[PDB]
């Protein structure tokens, strides 16, 4: 297999939904992430949330193919990941673009304990066709990112404890019950909706270093944390890669 | 059995075998200084009470040195208690406590050695101790301070960040591990009586009792720190511990020549 | 409870008779440990292995008392981190002693990524009585300062996979089954040899922080790598320290 | 006149009656000093307090010479200032002790932040004859240490918002007024007590770089801030050290 | 007037309040070594002499201990002002030049110490001098750095660079810090004259002077350092000091016997 | 051979006699080692000079061995390095004293960029009989040290431009001729005077790494900056040791 570029880092994915909560969720987060500093060398980005579906609301409406929607939607993120690193710019942290992360990461990590970035990859008009929805979102590219360094881990903050067997804000939510662990290919063949991006089920068929990724709930303090020190606080998601 | 049997387990077992630990137990046994004895000095019942209560002690430690060989430890006090309220408040943990007290108890330590340093006794420490063997030959006496070194390793208590392990014990195990003949604790007591003579109008005074017999009559935490008591029931060398009060004229001058003033606790 | 201090450190305890094994041993252990620097701030602690069982056969045959040998064998602890740091130093690692990690390990580790210190705590001849063996040593030493900063985790270098239900190497070999998982009071009710000072269950008792550790055998490169990471490759020992 | 030694040094001298004062006043303070940190670099000097006052009170009826009291007093600065680093010990901040003042701090400015250390000085048993009290405290030995190394500046943090014309907790409480500002000449012509040594007025005559030093009511929080940035907001002491 | 009104001013009072100052001065006095006597031998005045003046002054230690109770302070010598004189052109202020010449001390007291060793006759040191009440009390002498221990934390003086607590100082603050009952210096003159007799024709010998009359007459920075006249006026327990030629053979001996020889200056 | 304990280190010995000259010299020696602090990770020593000379006249006159005068010569040479580093104070460097060179060396010269020592080894009272004048001495010592490190280079700092076949000061000085090159055999079979120490050869024969000391005048600003760079402005010493 290929060498791990980054081997000594964590990659932790916020959701745009968290962000969307306002300063009620931000504020805990921010407090945490303040303290994981000192722990860890980490590389923090962030998803798109509501804003990305108004704007798929629009431009649906106007008949705009799958690859004008996608660098819409990433702009979003781009978007949370400005916040995210204001809050966080007394500590040394500051946002940076796709190109800088793909080339120059690595003098980043030297300059500061951590980076913020946009989860979303930069596919811009050349995303995959089929369905209307751009399919490689923010847990997609931040998988991506994460394996091709050969990070450490890649750690996924939620608005919800984890994965379920149904929606459980939904119509079915009496039905639905919480999965501790599941494998990336029992997802796979399952039909219904998912807190993450069903692409990201089709990049861990093809992985060569993460050999599991963690959904947890970031309304609740300390889940990060721990998750970063691999204890087991949501749902475990194996990806196939096959330990030594 | 053999010491060829014992070096065989000490190289091939786990030294938590029980194999090994019984045939370690059958080891002879040295006395370092058999004929010394130990006394503890209260730093809240006697050295924070200042002139009335130190100068008769050190007329008296002069005077006993002609016949006895001495190791005098003192106490910490009410400096100490300032310190551990004010770190307790802050949420700091037992090992910090222990580092805190054992300045205060150092203290001590240094006035008492200044009011005898014209009578040749002076004031040892360090990991090593190295200042006894001469000193106590020369002078037949030292002064130390009574803390133990435990520090940030220090064991905590099973509730609360008071360290449980302070001058009391570390007193104690100096005597056990020299192989001292006696140990005498000086307080502002006559003994240990059935409740805190302080605080209640009729408390009995008990001569003599044993270890098992004062926690069946709820005294485990009385006048000596209740770790104290534990240890002495584990220990080899010093057996038995006497409780005096030093506020009476000779009364540390009657204990060491063998007067039974004061309470006598035995291990067993 | 009472606060952390060094909430971010991880604490890695290597057994003496790892060391005891020569370069055959220590030279992957400290390529591993090089690796491990970019990713976590750590204090590494030795432990004293046979030297210390050459010291107790000429100590006890002169009858000496138990706080005689415990500083005896803490030398030799002290030795193998001098070992230890030696073949870092070109990393920036160095020894440091008792009063220096007590008092100054804070700036220590602002000055360099680890620091090597010895196991075994400064009892000396304030040892307890009761057993001819002294009873506070590697184990227990490394756990006491490891809770007593509140370090995020301990984890304890073996030459053996972890705990077994008789020793592996002794007469009931046979008999011995590994166990993957127990707790310090299950194991203070047992009889037999353990791997592990019998009073660092007595400590874990009253421990304030520390909810688990981790015996993982050194001798297989990358498992310290798994367990640093909260991976379960060795035997798990729960202390009783309920978490939030 | 002499050069400076370190000229880009703060020093913060941390009054014993303000640390006796428990968490409800350490706690403030150790946030306000964790802010100050990324700002400037820093010497804190802890004071002595009530406990020095019993120590005193059992030496004096002991009947114990100054020369005998004096370290028995800097030992309680000390203890304050191993409480101040506890709770700074998760920023690198340690504890250090006079010989590592006086001839290291160089290098340990350079590996951390900052630094605490005692703010009485090594008098010992050489402290001048006179009084029974020993004159060379705290506030003296800060201010020597400040001086001799040419630092920025020297600010003294009390429990009172300065200098008044008499005792604001005492007797004569009804005609005190506060003073501004005064000098140190000024002040040593006056009859009464004072909340900074009287010896500190005599070290100021002789100084060769510090023009300036205020006090400050370390009880209301932001005014170390200000202070650390020349702004007036307590009792500022000329010493008589002319500008360019 | 009482003890009890000296604990409340001590605990409600600031230090620098004028009553408390008052009530401290009232407390009784102890004397640490009494029976002992400090002498200070000149650094570039006696030992950078060589054996001609270090052998028979070695003679009249061992000789002296005999009935006496010594501690001998070390001076500096030619080796400082030339470590003075680097780090002055430096610009490096009082603080550093004071820990600069205490290592020169420090070098006298251990030549000094290899000759006595034989003798028994150690040398101490330490911020706790802890090696002396036991070395007093079987050898009667011990050796010592005459540096006090300011290093950084110097004073410095109206005017330049120069430490001006030096050799001087320090052995006359142990000696008022002890309570020892006298204080002699060994230079290289008869004693104090009326100008420096080695720069001019007609010196005039004074056998006996108060501080007051020696800075009435231009004599403040003279044979001895400055401030040892001001600490001299201030001290509880030393209020005269003496100066002694070294160069002469007997002249320590005779005067530890009591004989006037050399200048004795008096506190008032 | 043995391993390198610091590759990385360049080692710099600064003569007594060099220190002697005042400000005159120091200054822009000073000057110099400010502008390499960025371009190299420094180890500097100071030798004794002439004050070791009058100890040496006092000592003699007394009969004291020579175990007696080796450690009052190294006092000087740690006086020289205490003046050193008080003129690299604001540039974070600090004088340490023998044990803290001999173990925590690494963890200093990763706080900080140069660290100043003393040149003389700890031989106190255990220096070789034979002759009456301490044979270890400031260039020996500094040799030990950098070959027991196995450092880039040791390069040694005089008042004269290097070696010559005759004392360039004394009462030969006409005959003199400077030797741009020579190896430590062909000195030791030499008679007469040389501006190192005779036991400096010695070591050289048995050293595992160093290849080539340089002795350059640094009263000419420049030189030293040069050796470092491994530019010819001096003698060359070839020690014996073979490359690969
Ligand atoms: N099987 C399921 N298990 C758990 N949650 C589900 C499931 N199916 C749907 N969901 C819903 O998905 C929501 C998470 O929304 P989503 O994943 O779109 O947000 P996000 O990840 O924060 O956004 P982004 O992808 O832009 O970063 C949950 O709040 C939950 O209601
Ligand atoms: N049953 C009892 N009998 C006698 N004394 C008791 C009893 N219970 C409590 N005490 C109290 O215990 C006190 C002695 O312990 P305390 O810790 O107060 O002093 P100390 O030994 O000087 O402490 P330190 O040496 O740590 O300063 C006595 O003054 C006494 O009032
Ligand atoms: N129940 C058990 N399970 C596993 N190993 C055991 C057990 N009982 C005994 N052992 C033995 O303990 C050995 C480990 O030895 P030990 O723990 O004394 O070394 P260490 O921890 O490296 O030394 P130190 O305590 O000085 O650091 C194992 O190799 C094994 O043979
Ligand atoms: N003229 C004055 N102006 C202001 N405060 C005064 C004056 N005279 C006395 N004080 C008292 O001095 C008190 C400060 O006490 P002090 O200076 O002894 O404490 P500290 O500086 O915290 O202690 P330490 O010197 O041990 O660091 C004030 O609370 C005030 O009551
Ligand atoms: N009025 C005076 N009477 C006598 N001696 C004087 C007088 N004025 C100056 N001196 C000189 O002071 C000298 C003694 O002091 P000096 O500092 O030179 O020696 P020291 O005490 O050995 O110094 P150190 O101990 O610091 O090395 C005498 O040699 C003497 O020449
Ligand atoms: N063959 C020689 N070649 C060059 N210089 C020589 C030779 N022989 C003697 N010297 C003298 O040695 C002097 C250098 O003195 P020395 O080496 O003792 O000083 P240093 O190295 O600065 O002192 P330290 O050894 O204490 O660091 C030169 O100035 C020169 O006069
Ligand atoms: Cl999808
Ligand atoms: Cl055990
Ligand atoms: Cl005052
Ligand atoms: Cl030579
Ligand atoms: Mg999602
Ligand atoms: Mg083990
Ligand atoms: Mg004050
Ligand atoms: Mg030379």
């Amino acid at each position: 297999r290929p060498i791990r570029l980054l081997p000594w880092l964590q990659v932790v994915k916020i959701g745009g939904r968290v962000m969307d909560r306002g300063a009620d969720a931000i504020l805990p987060l921010v407090e945490e992430l303040r303290k994981l500093l000192p722990e860890h060398r980490l590389l923090i980005l962030t998803g798109a949330g509501v804003r990305a579906r108004h704007v798929f609301s629009v431009g649906l409406d106007l008949g705009l193919p799958v690859g004008s929607l996608a660098p819409l939607a990433a702009s979003e993120a781009g978007q949370n990941g400005h916040i995210l690193a204001a809050m966080l710019a007394s500590e040394g942290v500051s946002y940076v673009e796709h190109p800088t992360v793909a080339d120059q990461l690595a003098i980043h990590l030297s300059a500061t304990r951590a980076v913020v970035g946009s989860a979303f990859p930069p596919y811009h008009h050349h995303e995959f066709p089929g369905s209307r929805i751009p399919p490689h979102r923010a847990d997609t590219g931040a998988f991506l990112l994460a394996d091709a360094f050969g990070a450490a881990g890649l750690t996924i903050v939620e608005n919800v404890d984890g994965i379920y067997t149904a929606d459980p804000n939904g119509p079915d939510r009496g039905q639905a019950r919480f999965l501790p662990e599941t494998s990336a290919t029992d997802l796979a063949k399952s039909e219904g909706p998912l807190p993450v991006d069903r692409a990201l089920l089709d990049v861990m068929a093809t992985a060569r270093h993460i050999e599991r990724v963690q959904v947890v709930n970031g309304l609740v303090p300390g889940r990060l944390t721990a998750a970063l020190r691999g204890e087991h606080v949501g749902t475990l998601i194996r990806t196939g890669v096959r330990p030594a | 059995n053999s010491t060829a049997e014992l070096e065989e387990l000490l190289m091939q077992r786990s030294l938590t075998d029980p194999q090994l630990q019984a045939a370690a137990a059958a080891a002879a046994d040295f006395r370092i200084l058999p004929d010394a004895t130990v006394i503890s000095i209260g730093g809240q019942s006697v050295i924070d009470r200042g002139r009335a209560a130190v100068y008769p002690l050190v007329d008296e430690i002069v005077a006993a040195r002609k016949n006895h060989k001495l190791l005098i430890g003192t106490g910490a006090g009410t400096r100490a208690r300032h310190l551990y309220s004010i770190a307790a408040g802050l949420g700091l943990p037992a090992g910090v406590l222990a580092q805190l007290g054992s300045s205060v108890a150092d203290q001590n330590a240094a006035m008492l050695g200044q009011l005898l340093a014209k009578h040749g006794i002076p004031v040892v420490g360090g990991a090593g101790l190295s200042a006894v063997p001469l000193s106590l030959a020369e002078v037949n006496a030292v002064v130390f301070s009574g803390m133990p070194p435990y520090k940030l390793w220090m064991r905590p208590a099973a509730e609360g960040v008071i360290p449980p392990y302070r001058t009391d014990a570390g007193c104690f195990l100096l005597a056990e591990q020299f192989g001292c003949k006696q140990m005498i604790f000086v307080k502002d007591e006559d003994g240990l009586y059935t409740a805190n003579p302080k605080t209640s109008k009729d408390a009995t005074f008990i001569p003599r009792i044993s270890v098992d017999e004062m926690k069946a009559k709820g005294l485990h935490d009385s006048i000596l720190e209740f770790p104290v008591l534990d240890l002495l029931q584990s220990a080899q060398h010093v057996r038995e511990v006497q409780v005096v009060n030093g506020l009476v004229p000779g009364n540390l001058t009657r204990a060491l020549a063998g007067e039974h003033v004061g309470t006598i606790i035995t291990a067993s």
